[PDB]
Order: structure tokens, then sequence, then C-alpha cells
RNA sequence: GAGCUGUAAGCAAGCUUUGAUCCGGAGAUUUCCGAAUGGGGAAACCCACCACUCGUAAUGGAGUGGUAUCCAUAUCUGAAUUCAUAGGAUAUGAGAAGGCAGACCCGGGGAACUGAAACAUCUAAGUACCCGGAGGAAGAGAAAGCAAAUGCGAUUCCCUGAGUAGCGGCGAGCGAAACGGGAUCAGCCCAAACCAAGAGGCUUGCCUCUUGGGGUUGUAGGACACUC
RNA sequence: GUGGAUCCUGAGUACGGCGGAACACGUGAAAUUCCGUCGGAAUCCGGGAGGACCAUCUCCCAAGGCUAAAUACUCCCUAGU
RNA sequence: AAGCAGAAGAUGCGGAGCCGCAGCGAAAGCGAGUCUGAAUAGGGCGCAUGAGUACGUGGUCGUAGACCCGAAACCAGGUGAUCUACCCAUGUCCAGGGUGAAGUUCAGGUAACACUGAAUGGAGGCCCGAACCCACGCACGUUGAAAAGUGCGGGGAUGAGGUGUGGGUAGGGGUGAAAUGCCAAUCGAACCUGGAGAUAGCUGGUUCUCUCCGAAAUAGCUUUAGGGCUAGCCUCAAGGUAAG
RNA sequence: CGGGACCUAAGCCGAGGCCGAAAGGCGUAGGCGAUGGACAACAGGUUGAUAUUCCUGUACCACCUCCUCACCAUUUGAGCA
RNA sequence: AGGCCCAGGCGACUGUUUAGCAAAAACACAGGUCUCUGCGAAGCCGUAAGGCGAAGUAUAGGGGCUGACGCCUGCCCGGUG
RNA sequence: GAUAUUGAAUGUUGGUACAGCUUGUACAGGAUAGGUAGGAGCCUUGGAAACCGGAGCGCCAGCUUCGGUGGAGGCAUCGGUGGGAUACUACCCUGGCUGUAUUGACCUUCUAACCCGCCGCCCUUAUCGGGCGGGGAGACAGUGUCAGGUGGGCAGUUUGACU
RNA sequence: GCACAAGGGAGCUUGACUGCGAGACCUACAAGUCGAGCAGGGACGAAAGUCGGGCUUAGUGAUCCGGUGGUUCCGCAUGGA
């Protein structure tokens, strides 16, 4: 009666929630055609395996993401002058793509879709802070160095 | 009326009423006609509820 | 090693010491029915198809051999729906069937008469009878036993236990076993653990399947480390 | 043959309710075996039996198979009473 | 004893086993005592007044068919619808003569329709009556020609008809225009074999001779009344012995 | 001539199958099954026994070609069914 | 190769039955009535497959009762169904 | 009828613990006298009656827990109230309900079982059955085990003796 | 059969007892009946001595099975059940 959920089926549950449901609702319904597999069956082991695999993979991935959040940290000062003119004014346009450009200045590349700064950055030249926000699971520590033209 | 997985079939026993009067009767197993495998070929064939209880293939 | 072609008494006839008749072992022929099986059928018959022969100017006719069903293996095919399976086609099989000894053994099914001085529990009796299955014998079998002791050690059968202990409208009736004494005497093989590989699905052993090591054990044994 | 960390030692099986049958045993204290329906265990610190049932003790390891001789019987054949 | 040797024998071995020598009590249990009982009282039980065992003949009993012949009938497995009942398929038979339906034609009739009269027409589980089938009356026959007929009369005879051939329905059944009718001369449940030598408190019968003794037909109880058990009466033996 | 190698009714059997304690019951494809349908010889003779069967004269039916003549085309195909 | 007539019970009529004692006032009958059944009808045989009912469909089938035709068929649902 | 085949789903619905229940009504009567483990006991600005009133509890007593004109308000047997006036463990609910996992009936669904003596195609020159598809029904029915009722349709038997 | 109370009245009391029972009657068996006398405790009475139900004869039934009370009995390896 216990069976691997396989997929998500309303009250039935979601893939991974293998449960002991009544027969018929299973053998004569869910199992036939629908997602199912019977947790009691040896397949349970296959399930455990694939599941643990994926989980560990993704978790370690998020871990290494916090890891490179640290990775890019010791970074050499970002020297991308934003055309500083008339004092604080910066002819250059500062926004997130601006930040990522100041970035690829040796080789490595990123995605402009990860910036973390609610307000747009005042077009200054000071310690432009850039809290890299790759993924929710891991943000980062950074402050690029705006400059004058 | 046989079962193709086990030797279940009708057997004879005696009906006994009050005053223990003996009358010959029969006892039928709980067969069901159901669509299952016998070889890798599928088929519709008899089977008992007890046999089905041990999780056989449909 | 001398009369013989029976029963049976014939002469119209022929065979036999170049070994008969006769007796034994092994072979060949063994028409037609009969499980009967090419098809049919009212036993002892009728009509076929295919291959090859006899025969006709050819048709007609004849001879020999195959052609039942189911089951096993292999091959080809594999509708609908042309993944794929039923299904179909071909070939290979001292393969089954049916009989039997009115006996014996397993089972499946299973009466009444009768006894009870009627009768329904019961008895007759799991007998008669029907059905399926093999054997020359079958069932049984090496302990999840018997038994309560400075204990016995597979089953089977004979005497004994005993008409006892018991069961029973506590009636009618039914009715053991172990200890003991004999005949006979054989103990073994697996599944599981783990090793090896090859077995792919991968969700990297969770399952394969074939071997072998691995193994058959209760005051436990074996995998597993230490022994030929 | 010594050791005994870990693992295996027959699951819809044993066993129970229900209704039957065989055990000499007629449901009775009814142990034991099997059948049909339903329910349904444990794994050696474990299990079963010793005539309801419990405890201690004693014996034993089911849910897998094979196993001759002693035994039964004559349609027969041979030689005999 | 089984069993092992032994001419299917005797005999040898075989002490497991069985009956007595001790009984009482339901039993624990005690023991020439024991049970009951508060009892060292009384009473019951073999005390004390010690032969049984193995085998053979004979009488009788118990289980076996049990002394032999006899049921109607029950149950299991089969064989029969060539007779008969019904049904299905397909053929076939019914001399001859009457009655005269329905429609239709003509004529009249009516506005038209009804209707009226002829002619034609040919229907009937119609009529009379041979073949055929049935079986109402009488006679004969009744160890018959015949295990159901013959003789003379009767009924149906175009129909719910008779009948041929090939088939189906099988006995805790089948058929039945319905009588308990028929199912192979058998039917309130066919026939054949088996259980089965059913049982029979009932009827019959039960075989050579002589001798000794010699009854009863009654009481009680009985699903008991023509059966049976005990008592009375008979007989045989061992005792008490002189009771009668 | 009647019946076979021609056909089918009732009914029967029945490959696969459906059901059933076992034997078996039922039944599709298919087959069997005349009492029916289709189907070419008849009138004289003859012995002791047979006669549309034997003989006589005349016939008819199905099929075959060593043969004969009349015709069509041997793929804008004659013929066969 | 008809005897006939008058009346009356019973049965409307033709028909059928106790082969082998009883052929009738008994059975049947068309007619009438009650009731069941919506079709894998009901009812029936069989365990079941299968059937008949019926290759039919409430103007049709099954069952009970009465028996042409004419006039009629009154009261009681306390009891049994 | 129960159970197996045999379930999905909403609503109507027994439990198990989570938030807690109040004056916890003797004729009498300050409010409505069930647990006197401190009954002689404090609280610490922070709003009281509050047009009128409480989910609630009495044949309309009000209560304490708070609400659309509420910033200090106060019982304990003892001015006119008695038995233990129960005032700072955490009472059993005086027995009340909400949100949470389980059980029965009415509902409708379908795949999805099971059924189809309905239709189209194929197996297949087959009105058998069986493969697919469609359609109808449908967790019912049928069938298996058990249980009750009915049941001369059927079976084995009894139905005394004297006279 | 009873007026010597077995009839009538009063007080006290529960022998309307337990264990039994020499003998005898009656009897097919099953049963039925009487019984002095002994022991333990009583009731009555001072005592003697009476009391083991009605003044004598009817007012009642087998066994099996089951219920209830007491048991210094047995209780299937042992202790319990």
């Amino acid at each position: 009666m216990k069976v691997i959920f396989l997929q998500d089926v309303k009250g039935k549950g979601k893939k991974g929630e293998v449960k002991n449901v009544a027969d018929g609702y299973a053998h004569n319904f869910l199992i036939k055609k629908g997602l199912a597999v019977e947790a009691n069956a040896s397949n349970i082991s296959a399930l455990n395996g694939q599941k643990q695999k994926e989980k560990k993979e993704a978790i370690a991935e998020l871990e290494q993401a916090k890891s490179l959040k640290e990775t890019l940290e010791k970074l050499t000062v970002e020297l991308s002058a934003k055309s500083g003119e008339g004092g604080r004014l910066f002819g250059s346009v500062t926004s997130k793509q601006i930040t990522e450009q100041l970035q690829k200045d040796h080789n490595i590349k990123v995605d402009k879709r990860k910036l973390e700064l609610p307000d747009g950055i005042r077009a200054l030249g000071y310690t432009n802070v850039p809290v890299k926000l790759h993924p929710e699971v891991q943000a980062v520590l950074k402050v690029h160095v705006k400059e004058e033209a | 009326r046989k079962c193709v997985i086990t030797g279940k079939k009708t057997t004879a026993g005696n009906n006994r009423s009050h005053a223990m009067n003996a009358s010959k009767r029969t006892w039928g197993a709980n067969l069901q006609k159901v669509r299952i495998l016998v070889n890798g070929k599928p088929k519709k064939v008899y089977v008992s509820a007890r046999a089905l209880k041990s999780g056989k293939v449909e």
C-alpha cells in the first residue's frame, strides 16, 4: 500500500512523499498510469539514492556559492572611474551593469541580474558598495571603487 | 474454478445445524476474474483474494 | 537322432541319417478394425490430398510412403495500432493417449440397509460405489520428536501394552499411544547469508541470472578472521 | 579446529476469530493436524512442544526437498504339498 | 508371545508380557487390616477358614451372515422413448354422394345508401358413408386361434386428422387434452449389477438309537401384550448333612 | 434402377473456447446426417434359378485426345470464370 | 345402404382419457376474469456455462380460477394469505 | 446484513491533545456560598460606572473576565450576612467551542477496478470469446465466507398400550 | 385404633438432630418399612424417663447432564490453575 509518490497529486502529495495509501486508490488508480511506485518496494532504495544525491549536490552548490561570495571579496580595488566631473558629478552612468563591467577587467564574468542595491547608486566616486546577490541562499561582501573618468 | 497461482479450489464439508444434523455442502474459495500477467504475456484469469493480498502484478 | 505331413480315422499325394518332425534363444512377414491418428462412419467399411513408381494416345486404375489433436524446442511472420503481443506458418521430438491383475497403495467424491430392540446425535463407515494418479511394491521418514531419567535418538511392520486410559442421546457402541521385546537399518542435498566474475537498468549495486567456493546446524550452526 | 564485532539461518508463513474435517476424542477442559474466509507475528536478548491456560524447567528448530530393507498383494510363470 | 534356528513339523532359544500369592477406599493413602465416622464405638468389605496357573476335550455365552430358507423395501453406479406419452424435421393417405356460407354479376330499388329476387359462387374442427383409425353394446372364447381376440352391430372419416422415415426428453427423473395415465406384456415411482447372505420380536423346516429324571402356560416390569429379563417350576454336579 | 464420390432440415459431433470436485456439460469455425432437393435407357428376347444389369436395335450423360476439319489471337490479349 | 316421436337431468358443441374392467356428468375448448412481468421481462431446466420464453416486447408472454350463448354474479377485510 | 474483491471527493459528523470554564445560586438572599494546602490576606500612575450593554450562565438575580461620550479602583462569615467566603499550587471542567488526525450515512464524479445478451475495427470466409476503441452503468451488482428470516418446493422420521 | 388419651387447654422448647444400627418384615430386581441399643450434643421436666416430625396407612419418580455450598481428594514435566 505504501508507494512512492513520484509526482504531485493534490491530497496525494508531492514527488518524494511515498506513503502507505489504501489499495485500489493505488494499484487500481494512482499506480496505474499515474505517478507511483510503492515505497515498500525495493525501488525505495533507488529513491533514497537519487534523492540524497540531488540534495547533497544542491546544498553543496549553495555552500560553494557562499564560498565564492567570499571568493570574490579579496578582489583588487575596482578601479572603474565613472567619468567623475565637476566634483561629485559623474558623467559615467552608474547602475548594476556598470558595476559588473568595472568587474570583467581581468577575465572572470558574472551576470548583471545579481546586484543588491535598492536605491540606484548616487553617481559619486566614493566607496561604491556592491553587495553581490548571486542567490538568496548566499549574498556577498563587496564595495567597488568608483573613480573620476 | 481453480486459482492459477495457488491450488485453491472448491472443497467439501458438512453443514451441521442445531441438533447436529449432518448435511453435505461445499466450500468455495474467493476467486476473482482479473487482468494480470501469467508469462510476460498479459491475460485475464482467475485469482484468489488471498493471493492478490501479497502484491501481485496487474 | 527316426517316423511324419495335428486335432482325426485319406491312397489321388509328398519330406526325411546330405538330418526331418519336435524343443529352446534371437530375428523377418504380421491383412482389416480397435487409443485408431488423412477425412467420414452404423467395428470388421467408404472417399481423399501430397511425393514417388506401375500403367493409357490421354482420361479413368493400381503400388509404396506421408498427411489427427495437444504439448516441448527452434525458425519465419507478427493484425488491429503495423513500437509489440496475441494469432498465423514451417521444421525437429522411442512425448501423451489407451489398456491392464475383479489384487495391493495414495488421494478427490461418498450412501442407505442395519444396530440403537422406535428415531434424528451416533452406527453401519470414511465401508460399498464413482473419479484421478504411479508403483512393483506404494505411503512414511531422520526430530520445532518420545519422555521426566546418572534419558532415548529416522521411518516402517510383528507381540505386548488393553478391551486399559479415554470418547459416547455416559445409550448402542467406538477405542489409542509411549515405555518393553523383535525383523530391518542410510543418511543426505538445498534457500539464506558473503567471494568471484559476467550479467544495465544506472537512481554506481537495490535486482539480475549461471556457475562455483557457501552451507545445511540447537548444552546452536554457518557466513566472517585464524587450519588441508 | 580456535575466536564470536557484524550478518544469515525457510512471511501473507506460524498463529488467532469465524465455519468445517482428521486425530480413539461427538465442542467438551479440548491439547494436536488440515481445510475455506478474514485478520495477522518474532529473527537467536529469537522461536515451537511437554493435552485449556500462565510461570520455572526439560526437549527441539517448523514454515524446502530426496532417501533402499523390514511391510502389502497374485492376472502370471517354474517346482511342489 | 512376537521373533530367530529348525523336513510348511517337533524341539531349542526367546522373561518383553499376562494371571495369582492382600485387601480397603472415589482418592491421597494405609495394610491383615482398611473405609465410614469426633470414636481406641458400631457397621461394610476378603480377615482368620493358603491354590492358581499353562494346555486339551466338552457345555454355554460375546463379535463375526452365526441355524437354515423367505420379504415388501432402501441406497450407489449404469441400460433403455424399436412399445407407449409428448415434441422437432421431412414425406404420404382420405372411394362416393349431400347441404349450401361469404363474396361477385344481373334486375328492381334509393338522390345516394339500406334493401328485395334470381344466377354464380364454393366455406365449414358441416352431413351420410367405404379404405384407414377408434373401441360403445351383445355373444363366443377364458389349461383360448389370441398372455386382451373373433363374429354381428357401433363412432370419427378435410381434420385438435391417420400414418411412414430420421431424431430429442431417463427415473430424489421424463411425458401427460390429467386416469396415478405411460416410460419395452413390470410403475403410488422402470430395468440390470453391487452394499447383500439387508433386517424379519413373523411362517416353515432342522436328518441314527436306547436309558435316568422330567416341567410350565404363573408373579413382577416392559411403546408391553403371540416378544423379552428376573423370580417360581425341571435337570446335572459338589457340599450341609438329617435340617424336610 | 437405389445409395456412395452432389446438397442441405431436425438432431449429433466439435479444433480454439465458456463453465465444472474429477469424470465431464455447453458450444463458435467446421463437419456428419434422407424420411427432402439435383441427377443421363427402353422395349423385345432368353434358362431351372438373374434381369431397365445378360443378348438384340436404337439412345443419352460426364470426362479424355495418338486424331480430323470451321473459326479467334497469341497483350491496343482470343478464350476461361 | 336412418327406426321414429314426446319429455327431463348433465355437459354448449367437434375432440381427449384410465394400452389390458370404468369413454362419462371426467379432461380440453373458444369465451370471461384475477394476478405477475419494462425486456440480461417474469416463469422454467441447469450448479454453471448455456438456453426455452423469443430472433417475441404489455393488443405480448407466465401463472391461478370458471368454462359457448342470454340475464346476472349480493354482504363481510374480524381471521389467514 | 457484515466482510473481500473495493475508492476518490465535499459537505453532515465519536475521539487526542493544544487556548481557555465561573456568581462556580440552602427555603433565606450584599453578586448566584462545589476544591477553607496563606481563612486576617494586598495592590505598585495605565481610564470606573461606561445612549446601552456581554460568545455566555436563572419560570428577565446579575456576574469578573470586554464592547461605537470609560486616566486610581477596590466582598472576604465581624454597621443589617452564616458552615471552610475557596485572597498570589494549578483544581476535576460547575462541562461549553472554536482551529487539528481518525469513524456513518446523503451526495457526484471518474479513472480505476467489477459488469455490459450495446456499437466500430481486427483476430476471422465465425451472432462463440478476445484485443483495442467508444459508449452505458458503477464501488453498486455478481461472486467467496459468516449471520438472520422465510421455506412440505424437497428429505429422514414419529404419531403409545389396554380393548 | 384412641376417653389410663392418640380428643381438648396452658408454659417451655425446636429430637421436624448428627454419626449409626444388633435384628426383622416385605421382596424377581430396583426399592419400601420397623427397629431396640451405642456415641456427640441438646429440648423437656425434680426425677423417673420421653423426644431421630403429625394418631397409623397416601401427599410423589430412576439414571445422565447441569447449577449452587463444603472439601484434611486428584489434578498429565514441576508450582498453580
